RNA sequence: CCUUCUCAAACAUUCUGUUUGGUAGUGAGUGAUACUCUUUGGAGUUAACUUGAAAUUGCCUUAAA
């Protein structure tokens, strides 16, 4: 049975992201064109939550940057719009708790924007992505064999001599000074890299664990904010503290 | 909570100086039987809850009567421990409503309005029907049997 | 039991009341009277380090509980920081299954395992709660004797370390030594030297082998977010190598396994890749 | 005796027809289903009405969701008599020379000049 | 711009018409109304168009609402973050001086939760005719209060600059808000081509001074949206033409 | 060295040392299994809702 | 059984002034004052007044089990 209370929910949610992001896609749109007369604020903005918290307020110019992501689960009713499926889709975030690089640029500042209530972000640190990439990360691989039911874990450097020595690329590590520094265009590398699947945080369903999810949800909900305002800044956090849990 | 509200109005009434009452009103549900049959009569009730599961049944029996003579919205609840989860006792046997914060008012009112629709005809049916006229299945197969030999 | 009744009934101010309000179990009498204590605690460690250095490299999902990870890697990587201050290496041998070293800690001469730092995937197939209870068991017992060590020494433990290096390494830099004469000759072996490392060879072994035989590094890698003033050495397992120059000998890290292996300080006349090597010359 | 038809009531926002559908298909085979909207700014007026095929299939559903709640709203269902006909309610979305013109303008300021004059207002102009 | 005397004869014309034939507080209250062009077509602005006044008419609005029973009076809603911060004493320092009083202070947490019961919400606000929200929150609000604040323009929002940018603190706000209730008033803009305002009352102040406010938002208002023409009338009355422009009429199919 | 990919899994391997070096019993971790069917039926509410 | 577009610039400092843009709604009805269009088709704009949210007919996966 289907939880009447639960459908007009799941309507009044569903009809309430379709409201917010078809108002800013048509506002990137109207400031792409750039007609600007009426818009609230014509500028981005980046608040970068940290530690009743610590917030601060500021504009990208960017000086572009890279960031690492995670599919959260949520906002908690909602069968969801193609106008984000496709998007999440074409960047392999679906079946959640799973971790994707990016390149920042003002092409995709507003995918984040429009993307940001389902998904949480920061930027990552270099001992926080060598910790990442050493720990985790899988291939899909072919030849001699395998007609690709496929997954394979980074433990052969010939492999990246043998498909990235086009690019001149061996030695992952080399990849990673790629990543870190913003190399040679980040995208054979983020096309490649077979996303990660990290871990729920908490499994449990015992009294004991089943007290860590409800502290868990608290966490949560308070940092992220869905203020669906299409003026608000992102959302940006201790990635570094939070996937030294989530890793 | 108590504890903490305390060792506020400790410091509040020693530096602040006030009645005992700078700390606010509470707004709480009121669970002791003799409190709540005291209130009735005052007609100081604005909801009652009844829990069906009391083998000392004479504590209870008395209640819908009373409660439909001074004209207070009774209602059966099903469980006596889901009445003690919310006075963080074991059994409560009763809950009460007085006085309620205004932002769940109109939550309250229309809430009357189901109980009422839930019983006020329900009580023509209650009354004149003698419950538990049921037979175990043997005998109940032994009649149909003997109804579909005659 | 308790906190199940409590959540089913709401309280859940209480059940945070009586998660905090709980004392969880300790093991110092268990490891004080089971071993009498040092010699043989300092004997039987072997086994402990090898889990838990394989601990340390393992993913996280379900049946980990990552803090245990990251206590396990904060006790290891304070162990290797002791041993490598105290300049404590006698063998060392490559091997596909990592690395195994070899130290005589005072007296007997300790063998242990430090893998390669890489993705290895899980059969689902072994028991794991056991091999936890292991580890938390020996988890113990390392700090008990590190404990130990540390104050026999006469230091600062345990040993703070800096966020702005655990972000940028998470290495041996980490886990800073405050106080409160070698092994003669193999310790201080490349006296007043320094390796510039290139980003190609991997640090998770090189630098425990280097910071126990004393010189100052340096790495490719580690200026990605932010010198050569008097730059010695460069190391690269790289066919090509460019632009080299002529401060710095380009070598193997071949060349520091027989140099500390032999303890003899041979020379890079057999470097300078892409020639070959000479092939392991293992101890053994 | 009554019909299939069922009328309803007192309904909460974001529930549309297709809430209607996918909720009493449970309750048996639906006929067909539709509701009140408004034909301006189109948003439904919180009533609508159906018949699922059959005249039981209707009172049990009655029987069931005489009094049913959900936030605040509650609803109410009427079966029918015989017959009872749906027959209207088309579903509504949002709807959405110069000369000459200002001669228009310059006598018909004279005409509300005169009419106010007329009322009696005296005016000039 | 108008003639001043045509508006002088206006005023009197009107007051004398009135004086003579619920139905006289029906009757009496002035709207002044304009056509234009077209107005901003497909958007809808719930904005205020604020003019400056030399004399506002609230003060003596209190001093009729004093002996009337509907009790004209103000309501200020505030960030969730504002109320802590401010209190009654401040405005006690500060308004009581110059000779008005604020009523109550409020906030939107209150607003979702305790004016539901959207019977008791609008129970509540049309006690208030005057409105006074934050810049911030003048978005946010018809999801919050809804529609029949805003047929009405006495229960209608209106912003105010309470951010000092940034950090906020309370006298750059206290000053504005003397400046809008005793020199400002609101004007709305509706879909098409007409707009009326609710001006205000014959009881309240004299022709005199009516009749230079009115050329005042006249001057201005020409100036401002490309006016058609202006008329007048209290709540029954014919159209009053006191200034019909035609040069603007000829641009109309220019547009075109 | 970059070229070398290590081989063998230290959990097998070390699992072998443990069960070995006469500590521990060899064992699988095998997962759930019932001997009887543990009957469904219905409660007397849902049985008698009439 | 969710829970609401809860700030952006410009200037010169006055912690403070001018301007800029920022909302499409619970619906039901009550009577009623005026303006455009274009062909009757009235579509849109215009005072204020009630109602307990009221009512019968206007071409994704641990948020599981």
């Amino acid at each position: 049975f289907v939880r009447a209370e639960s459908i007009v929910a799941k309507t009044l949610a569903t009809s309430r992201e379709k409201e917010r992001i078809k108002r800013v896609s048509i506002l990137e749109d109207k400031k792409a064109k750039n007609e600007t007369q009426h818009i609230a604020s014509g500028k981005d903005f980046i608040l970068k939550i940290t530690e009743g918290l610590i917030r601060e307020k500021t504009t990208y110019d960017g000086k572009p940057a890279l960031l690492f992501i995670v599919r959260v689960r949520g906002p908690l009713a909602v069968n969801i719009p193609n106008k984000a499926f496709k998007i999440l889709s074409l960047l392999r975030l679906v079946e959640t708790n799973t971790g994707v690089f990016v390149k920042l640029t003002k092409n995709v500042y507003p995918l984040l924007k429009v993307i940001a209530p389902y998904v949480v972000i920061g930027k990552p640190s270099l001992s926080s992505i060598r910790s990442l990439i050493q720990k985790r990360g899988r291939i899909i691989y072919k030849g001699e064999n395998e007609a690709e039911p496929h997954e394979i874990v980074l433990n052969d450097n010939n492999i990246v001599e043998e498909q990235l020595g086009d690019h001149g690329i061996i030695c992952v590590e080399d990849i990673i000074h790629e990543i870190a520094t913003m190399g040679e265009s980040f995208s054979v590398c983020n096309f490649f890299l077979q996303p990660f699947k990290l871990n729920r945080e908490v499994s449990g369903f015992g009294s004991l664990n089943r007290l860590r999810k409800i502290k868990q949800r608290e966490a949560e909900s308070r940092t992220r904010q869905f203020s669906n305002a299409a003026t608000a800044p992102v959302i940006e956090v201790d990635i570094d503290s939070l996937l030294a849990k989530l890793n | 909570e108590k504890k903490e509200r305390l060792t506020k109005e400790a410091a509040a009434v020693a530096e602040g100086k006030s009645k005992q009452d700078a700390s606010p009103k509470p707004y709480a549900v009121k669970y002791g039987l003799n409190h709540v049959v005291a209130l009735i009569e005052n007609k100081k009730a604005k909801l009652v809850l009844i829990a069906n599961d009391v083998d000392p049944i004479e504590l209870v029996v008395f209640l819908p009567a009373l409660c439909k003579k001074m004209g207070v919205p009774y209602a059966i609840v099903k469980g006596k421990a889901r009445l003690g989860t919310l006075v963080n006792q074991k059994t409560s046997a009763v809950a009460a409503l007085t006085e309620v914060r205004a932002e769940d008012e109109a939550a309250l009112a229309k809430l009357v309005s189901t109980i009422d629709a839930n019983f006020a005809d329900k009580y023509d049916e209650v009354k004149k029907h003698w419950g538990g006229g049921i037979l175990g299945n043997k005998a109940q197969a032994k009649m149909d049997k003997r109804a579909k030999n005659s | 039991r308790k906190l199940t009744r409590a959540l089913g009934r709401g309280e859940v101010s209480s059940a945070k009341r009586l998660e905090e309000n709980r004392d969880s179990y300790t093991l110092d009498h268990i490891i004080k009277e089971r071993y009498p204590s040092f010699p043989d605690a300092i004997r039987d460690i072997d086994d402990a380090l090898n889990m838990l250095f394989l601990f340390s490299n393992l993913p996280s999902t379900n049946q980990v509980s990552s803090k245990i990870i990251n206590d396990a890697q904060k006790i290891c990587n304070q162990w290797l920081a002791y041993v490598a201050k105290e300049r404590l290496v006698r063998k060392v041998f490559v091997s596909i299954k990592g690395v195994y070293y070899q130290a005589n800690i005072k007296g007997e001469e300790v063998r242990w395992l430090v893998p390669f730092k890489f993705p290895e995937n899980i059969p689902s197939d072994v028991d794991f709660r056991i091999m936890l209870t292991f580890l938390e068991f020996y988890s113990t017992l390392l700090h008990f004797v590190l404990y130990k060590l540390y104050t026999d020494s006469g230091l600062i433990y345990p040993p703070k370390l800096d966020l702005k290096k655990d972000k940028i390494i998470s290495g041996l830099s980490s886990y800073i030594l405050e106080s409160r004469k070698y092994d003669s000759p193999v310790a201080s072996l490349f006296s007043a030297f320094v390796f510039y490392v290139s980003r190609e060879v991997p640090i998770d072994i090189l630098e425990f082998l280097i910071l126990s035989c004393g010189g100052n590094v340096i790495s490719e890698a580690a200026m990605d977010q932010i010198d050569m003033s008097k730059v010695t050495h460069q190391i690269v397992d790289r066919p090509v190598l460019k632009n080299k120059v002529a401060g710095r000998t380009y070598i193997q890290p071949q060349w520091i396994f027989d140099c500390i292996n032999k303890g003899e300080l041979v020379p890079a006349n057999k470097y300078l890749p892409g020639e070959a090597l000479p092939p392991h010359l293992s101890p053994w | 005796e009554y019909s299939g038809i069922i009328y309803v009531s007192r309904l909460p926002h974001g529930f549309h027809e297709k809430e209607l559908s996918k909720y009493f298909a449970q309750f048996g085979d639906l006929k067909e289903v539709r509701l009140a909207r408004n034909k301006k700014t189109g948003n439904s007026r919180h009533y609508g009405f159906l018949e699922f095929v059959n005249k039981e299939d209707a009172m049990i559903a009655q029987e069931s969701m005489n009094n049913y709640l959900l936030m605040g709203h509650l609803l109410q269902v009427r079966v029918l008599p015989k017959g009872a006909k749906i027959e209207k309610l088309y579903k509504y979305k949002k709807r959405v020379p110069v000369k000459q013109l200002k001669d228009n303008m310059k006598q018909k300021h004279e005409e509300r000049i005169k009419k106010l004059a007329k009322s009696g207002i005296e005016f000039k102009w | 711009a108008i003639p001043r005397e045509r508006v002088i004869k206006a005023v009197n014309e009107l007051i004398k018409f009135t004086s003579k034939p619920e139905e006289e507080l029906k009757k009496d209250l002035q709207l002044i109304v304009v056509n234009n062009k077209s107005f901003t077509g497909t958007s809808k602005s719930f904005k205020l168009k604020l003019l400056n006044v030399k004399h506002s008419f609230y003060k003596p609005w209190k001093e009729a609402s004093a002996t009337a029973v509907k009790d004209f009076k103000v309501l200020l809603i505030l960030k969730d973050s504002d109320i802590k911060k401010v209190s009654e004493d401040d405005l006690f320092d500060q308004l009581d001086s110059e000779g008005i009083k604020v009523d109550e202070i409020i906030c939107g947490k209150d607003l979702k939760t305790v004016y539901k019961a959207y019977e008791a919400r609008n129970a509540f606000i049309s006690q208030f005719s005057l409105i006074l929200a934050d810049d911030s929150i003048v978005t946010s609000l018809p999801k919050l209060m809804g529609g029949k604040a805003y047929n009405k323009v006495e229960t209608t929002p209106i912003s105010i600059r309470t951010h000092a940018n940034k950090e906020f603190s309370l006298t750059t706000l206290t000053n504005n808000i003397k400046k809008v209730y005793m020199n400002q008033l609101p004007v709305k803009l509706p879909r098409g081509t007409t707009l009326n305002v609710h001006l205000g009352n014959l009881e309240w102040l004299r022709p005199e001074e009516f009749v230079d406010n009115v050329e005042l938002i006249s001057e201005q208002l020409i100036k401002a949206y490309q006016i058609r023409s202006i008329f007048i009338k209290t709540n029954r009355s014919p159209v009053l033409p006191l200034y019909y422009n035609q040069d603007v009429l000829d641009e109309l199919e220019a547009k075109k | 060295l970059r070229k070398l990919k290590p081989e063998g899994n230290l959990l097998y391997d070390t699992v072998r040392k443990l069960q070995s070096s006469g500590k521990v019993e060899t064992r699988v971790p095998v997962r759930k299994g019932r001997k009887y069917k543990q009957k469904i039926t219905e409660k007397w509410t849902h049985k008698d809702f009439k």
